[PDB]
C-alpha cells in the first residue's frame, strides 16, 4: 500500500524506446503502451525527455539523450583527460547553458521548441543520465549527477534527498 | 587442460556443436563432438579479441600489437568521416568495461573495438575438418505445439509402441485422435530414401497414456525423458521435431546433454480445433519424423561449406552462411571479422547527412494505343545475383567470388542448399534487418542493378520491338501484328541468350501469360482483350445514376470497335468511333446528368462519391467527373486528340462548365503510394506494394491476402507494415528536421546557421516543403483509417496536433 500510494513512478523515454526517434525533446511513448500501467497505478506519469521536476523548494532537470562521449570525440584541439573529464563536462554544459551544446546533425532538435532544452537560470539539480559511468559533482551551487549505466556500472543507482540537499553515492552490488 | 595430452597430432574427433556458456563463467564454453559412441564433450575457453587499438598509453597483461593488416573497420569509418586510418592494435577482452580515455598510437582517434560475438574455432590443435560426419546415432524424439485450451506434447519413437500426448483444460475428457490418427496408417516412400541416418527402421504404429495437472506435466515429462534416455545408450541428444509451443527450444526442462536444432520453423501455423488429425495430424508427426532426416541432412550439407552442422542458423535469418564465408575470405585476404549490433553498421558515430540516403528506372511507357500487338508480356527473376557477376573494393570483388562459388555449387543435376542460399542473397540484399555495413551494400546493389536493368531494357532496340512497361520483375513488350507465339519466340530467345552472354548471366527470364490486345496506363488505368477492364479511377466514380456502368460501357465499346477493325484488317477507324461517341457520349451524359441532379436524397452531390484510401479530390458534380475520366482515357489511347478535345468542348458546354477552369482539368483521383521491395518468407521473393490503390471496401477483411507476394499468393501482414510505416515517418521527419535551406533569389544553400537573410537580400526557404509532409501524412492517415492501424494513428495524431 505505502509505496503504491506515495511514490510517483515517472517515465522519461529516450532513443531506444518506441515512438519518436532521437529527435529532441523526446516525446512520450504511445499511450496504448501506458494506459494499463496508469489505470491501476494512478501515481505515475509518462512524459518527455528532458523533463523538469519542481519540488516545494528545489528545481531539478532530468536528461539522458547521451552526449559525454560526443563531447570527448570532437574537441577542437583536445579534450581534458583523467578523472577531471566529468568536471570539464559539467563546466561545458553549465557555461553553454543548453542541454545540447553541439550541432544539430549530431543531436537533432525540433526547431521551434529548442528553448525547452535551456539550462538558464541554472537548476538546483542537473541529472544527466548518460550511458557513461556514474558521477557526482557541483558548480555554481548546482548539484550535477549521472546515475550511469546501471547494468555495466556494478549496479550503481543513486538516491537524492532534496530537503537535506544531498545525495548518496550508492553501489548495490552488495544487495 | 585438454581432454588428452598428445593433441599435437590431433585425434580426428569432429564437433557437433560448440555451446557458448558465458552464463557459467566469463568466456567459458562446452565443445560437443563425436567418438564411435553418440557423444563426448570437453570444457574450454578462447582469447576473446578486443581490437583495443592501443598498448602504449594504456596496457594490460599482453603487448599484443601483432600482425597489423585488418584495415576494413578503418575503411567502414568513412561513414564516421576520419582520415589516414591505418589498420589495428589488439588485446583480450579482460573486463566488461572500457578504458574511457579512448585513443590509438597507430593514428590518434576513437574506435569501436568490439569484435568477438561468437567463437567459431579454437586457438590454443585444429583438424582439417573434412570428413566431419556429424550424425550421432541414437536419441529420443519429441514435439511441442499448442493452442491455449488444446495443447499437444508428443513423444513417439520407432523403438517403442508407447507414446504420450497429455495436456488439456477439458478435464472431463481426453484427446481422441491420439490413438487412431497418431497411428498414421500411412508410411511414406521417401523414408526408404532418407533412411540411413537413423539406426532403427522408421515405424508409426503407436498407443498413448495421459495426465491432467499444470503442476505435474513438466515435472513428469522431465522424469520420463531422463528415464527414457536410459533405454538407449545413456548420453544422447533429444531430437525435437518442432518447438512451436511456448518457444520450448530454450524454455524446456534441462536436457542433461545437447538440445540440437532439429526443430522446424513455424510453417504449419495450426491454431484450429485439434480433433482433425486423421492423416493430416499424422503427417504433422510422421513426415516431421522424416524431417528429422531432412533438417539434419540439410544442416550437415551446409556444414560441408561452413563447418557448423547442428547449432547452425539456417531456416532463421540464415545470414551466417554468407556472413561467415565472407568473414573467412576476409581472413584469407585479411580484412576483418565482422560486428553485428541490432543496428546495421560496424562503426560508431554517424553524420546524418550520409544517412539521408536511407531516409529517402521502373519506367511506365503507358502505351494505351496498341500497334505491334502480338501478346504483350515478359518476366525477369534473380536479377541481384545476376547483377554482381559483371563487377576496400576487394571486399566487393570477394562478394562476387562468394556468389560465383554458390551459383557454381548449383549442381548440373540437382541441389537444394545452393539454390535456397542463392535466393537468400536476393532477399538478404533487400532486407532492412541485415547487417555488416548493410546500407552501403544495399546501395551498391541498387546502383549496379539499375545500370544492368537499363542495359537490358535499352538493348532491345536492335530487334524490331517496343516496350510498354519495365520493372526489375515485370516487363511488357511488342514486336509484330500477327502470329503471336512465333513473333514472340525469336525476340525473347535471342534477347535472353545475348543478355546472359553480355552480362555473364541474365538467362533467368520467362514469358507466358495472355494479353492479346492491351491499352495500358498502369493498373490505375487499363483494358484489354485476351475483355478485361482494370481502371482504378473508375472506382472513384459514383454508382449513382449508373455512372461506373456507363464508363465501362463507353470504354468497352471503343475497345471492341477498334479491335474489330484490327481483326478485319488482319488508324482511320479512330475517327469513326469518335463520331459514334459524339452521338452516344452526348446521350449518356444527358441521361446521367438528368438522373443524378434529380436524385432528391443528395444532401450534397459531393457526398455522392465513394471513398478509398487514395481519395483526396473534392469531387462535386458526377457528370463532370465522368466526362473528365472518359476524355482522359480517350486522349491517351490515341494520338488523335482533336475529336477528344472537341468532345471536351462539347460536353463541358453541355454541363455549362467552362473550359480552362481548374475543375475542367483532370487530376488523378488516387494518391498512389508504394512501399518498395517488400520481402516474403513464403517464397524468398521481393516485390513493390501500393497501399492506396486497392479497393478496400471489397477486401477489408482480406486486405493482407490482397497484399500478396506476386511470386505466390501469401500475404504481407498488418503488424509489420504498420511498424514499417511508423519507421518511414520517423526517418522522413528526421530528414525534414535536418533539411537544408536555400535562398529564393540565388538558389544556393545556406552555408551557416545564424543569418536570417542570404549574402544578398533574399529570403531563405525550405528544401523539404511542409505541404509534401502534410500530403504524405494524409496518405498515411487514410491508409491507417481504412486498415485499422491504431498505433500508427497514435503517432500520426500527435504529429498532426503539434502543427499550425
Amino acid at each position: 500500500p505505502d509505496i503504491h500510494q506515495s511514490s510517483r513512478f515517472v517515465f522519461v523515454p529516450g532513443p531506444e524506446d518506441p515512438g519518436f526517434g532521437s529527435i529532441l525533446p523526446r516525446p512520450p511513448l504511445a499511450e496504448s503502451i501506458t494506459n494499463e500501467f496508469r489505470q491501476r497505478v494512478p501515481f505515475s506519469v509518462f512524459t518527455t525527455n528532458p523533463c523538469r521536476i519542481q519540488y516545494c523548494t528545489q528545481e531539478i532537470t532530468v536528461f539522458r539523450e547521451d552526449l559525454v562521449n560526443k563531447m570527448c570525440r570532437n574537441c577542437v584541439r583536445f579534450p581534458s583527460s583523467n578523472l577531471a573529464i566529468p568536471n570539464h563536462f559539467v563546466k561545458t554544459i553549465l557555461s553553454q547553458g543548453h542541454l545540447t551544446p553541439l550541432p544539430l546533425y549530431v543531436c537533432p532538435v525540433y526547431w521551434a521548441y529548442d528553448y525547452a532544452l535551456r539550462v538558464y537560470p541554472v537548476p538546483d539539480l542537473l541529472v544527466i543520465a548518460d550511458k557513461y559511468d556514474p558521477f557526482t559533482t557541483t558548480n555554481t551551487e548546482c548539484l550535477c549527477i549521472n546515475p550511469g549505466s546501471f547494468p555495466r556500472s556494478g549496479f550503481s543507482f543513486k538516491v537524492f534527498y532534496p530537503s537535506n540537499k544531498t545525495v548518496e553515492d550508492s553501489k548495490l552490488q552488495g544487495f | 587442460s585438454f581432454l588428452r595430452r598428445t593433441a599435437r597430432s590431433i585425434l580426428d574427433l569432429p564437433w557437433q556443436i560448440v555451446q557458448i556458456s558465458e552464463t557459467s563463467q566469463a568466456g567459458l564454453f562446452r565443445l560437443w563432438a563425436l567418438v564411435g559412441s553418440d557423444l563426448h564433450c570437453i570444457r574450454l575457453s578462447i582469447p576473446r579479441v578486443f581490437y583495443v587499438n592501443q598498448r602504449v598509453a594504456k596496457a594490460e597483461e599482453g603487448a599484443s600489437y601483432r600482425k597489423v593488416n585488418r584495415v576494413l573497420p578503418r575503411s567502414n569509418m568513412v561513414y564516421n568521416l576520419y582520415e589516414y586510418s591505418v589498420p589495428e592494435d589488439m588485446y583480450q577482452e579482460h573486463i566488461n568495461e572500457i578504458n574511457a580515455e579512448l585513443s590509438a598510437p597507430d593514428i590518434e582517434g576513437v574506435y569501436e573495438t568490439q569484435v568477438p560475438l561468437l567463437f567459431r574455432a579454437l586457438v590454443h590443435s585444429l583438424a582439417q575438418f573434412s570428413y566431419l560426419e556429424p550424425g550421432s546415432i541414437r536419441h529420443i524424439y519429441l514435439y511441442h505445439h499448442a493452442q491455449a485450451h488444446k495443447a499437444l506434447f508428443g513423444i513417439f519413437i520407432p523403438s517403442q509402441r508407447r507414446a504420450s500426448v497429455f495436456v488439456l483444460d477439458t478435464v472431463r475428457s481426453n484427446q481422441m485422435p491420439s490413438l487412431g490418427a497418431l497411428y498414421s496408417a500411412e508410411h511414406g516412400l521417401l523414408l526408404e530414401k532418407v533412411g540411413p541416418e537413423l539406426l532403427p527402421p522408421p515405424k508409426h504404429t503407436f498407443e498413448v497414456r495421459a495426465e491432467t495437472d499444470l503442476k505435474t506435466i513438466c515435472r513428469a515429462i522431465q522424469r520420463f525423458l531422463l528415464a527414457y534416455k536410459e533405454e538407449r545408450r545413456g548420453p544422447t541428444l533429444i531430437a525435437v521435431q518442432s518447438s512451436w509451443e511456448l518457444k520450448r527450444l530454450a524454455s524446456e526442462i534441462p536436457v542433461l546433454e545437447e538440445f540440437p536444432l532439429v526443430p522446424i520453423c513455424v510453417a504449419d501455423k495450426i491454431n484450429y480445433g485439434v480433433l482433425d488429425w486423421q492423416r493430416h495430424g499424422a503427417r504433422r508427426m510422421i513426415r516431421h519424423y522424416l524431417n528429422l532426416d531432412t533438417c539434419l541432412s540439410q544442416a550437415f550439407e551446409m556444414s560441408r561449406y561452413f563447418h557448423i552442422p547442428i547449432g547452425n542458423l539456417p531456416e532463421d535469418i540464415s545470414t551466417f552462411g554468407s556472413d561467415l564465408f565472407f568473414a573467412r575470405h576476409l581472413q584469407r585476404h585479411n580484412h576483418l571479422l565482422w560486428l553485428s549490433p541490432t543496428a546495421r553498421p560496424d562503426l560508431g558515430g554517424k553524420e546524418a547527412d550520409d544517412n539521408c540516403l536511407v531516409m529517402e528506372a521502373t519506367v511506365e511507357i503507358n502505351s494505351s494505343g496498341c500497334y505491334s500487338t502480338v501478346c504483350v508480356e515478359l518476366d525477369l527473376q534473380n536479377l541481384a545475383v545476376n547483377t554482381i557477376l559483371q563487377s576496400c573494393s576487394n571486399t566487393f570483388r570477394i562478394l562476387k567470388s562468394m556468389v560465383v562459388g554458390w551459383v557454381k555449387e548449383i549442381t548440373q543435376y540437382h541441389n537444394i542448399y545452393a539454390d535456397n542460399q542463392v535466393m537468400h542473397f536476393y532477399r538478404w540484399l533487400r532486407s532492412p534487418s541485415s547487417l555488416l555495413h548493410d546500407p552501403a551494400l544495399h546501395r551498391t546493389l541498387h546502383n549496379m542493378m539499375k545500370k544492368l536493368f537499363l542495359q537490358l531494357i535499352a538493348e532491345f532496340k536492335r530487334l524490331g520491338s517496343s516496350v510498354i512497361y519495365a520493372n526489375f520483375n515485370r516487363i511488357i513488350l511488342c514486336t509484330k501484328k500477327r502470329r503471336v507465339e512465333d513473333a514472340i519466340a525469336y525476340v525473347e530467345y535471342i534477347t535472353s541468350s545475348i543478355h546472359s552472354k553480355e552480362t555473364f548471366h541474365s538467362l533467368t527470364i520467362s514469358f507466358s501469360r495472355c494479353w492479346e490486345f492491351l491499352l495500358w496506363m498502369d493498373p490505375s488505368n487499363y483494358g484489354g482483350i485476351k475483355l478485361e477492364n482494370n481502371w482504378n479511377i473508375l472506382q472513384f466514380l459514383p454508382q449513382a445514376a449508373s455512372c461506373q456502368n456507363y464508363f465501362l460501357m463507353i470504354v468497352s465499346a471503343y475497345i471492341v470497335a477498334v479491335y474489330h477493325c484490327m481483326k478485319d484488317g488482319l488508324t482511320f477507324s479512330q475517327d469513326y468511333v469518335a463520331n459514334e461517341l459524339t452521338q452516344s457520349f452526348f446521350t449518356i451524359t444527358q441521361k446521367i446528368q438528368k438522373k443524378v441532379t434529380g436524385s432528391r436524397n443528395s444532401t450534397e452531390l459531393s457526398e455522392m462519391f465513394p471513398v478509398l484510401p487514395g481519395s483526396h479530390l473534392l469531387l462535386n458534380n458526377p457528370a463532370l467527373e465522368f466526362i473528365k475520366y472518359v476524355c482522359k482515357v480517350l486522349s491517351l489511347d490515341t494520338n488523335i486528340t482533336n475529336q477528344v478535345n472537341k468532345l471536351n468542348r462539347d460536353l463541358l458546354r453541355l454541363v455549362d462548365v467552362g473550359e480552362f477552369s481548374e475543375e475542367a482539368q483532370f487530376r488523378d483521383p488516387c494518391r498512389s503510394y508504394v512501399l518498395p521491395e517488400v520481402i516474403c518468407r513464403s517464397c524468398n521473393f521481393c516485390r513493390d506494394l501500393d497501399l492506396c490503390k486497392d479497393s478496400s471496401f471489397s477486401e477489408d477483411g482480406a486486405v493482407l491476402p490482397q497484399w500478396l507476394c506476386s511470386n505466390c499468393q501469401a500475404p504481407y501482414d498488418s503488424s509489420a507494415i504498420e511498424m514499417t510505416l511508423v519507421e518511414v515517418l520517423q526517418k522522413k521527419l528526421m530528414a525534414f528536421t535536418l533539411q537544408d535551406l536555400v535562398c529564393l533569389k540565388c538558389r544556393g544553400v545556406k552555408e551557416t546557421s545564424m543569418p536570417v537573410y542570404c549574402s544578398c537580400a533574399g529570403d531563405f526557404a525550405l528544401t523539404i516543403h511542409t505541404q509534401v509532409f502534410m500530403e504524405q501524412i494524409g496518405i498515411f492517415r487514410n491508409i491507417a483509417q481504412h486498415y485499422g492501424m491504431s498505433y500508427l494513428l497514435e503517432t500520426l495524431e500527435w504529429l498532426l496536433q503539434k502543427n499550425p
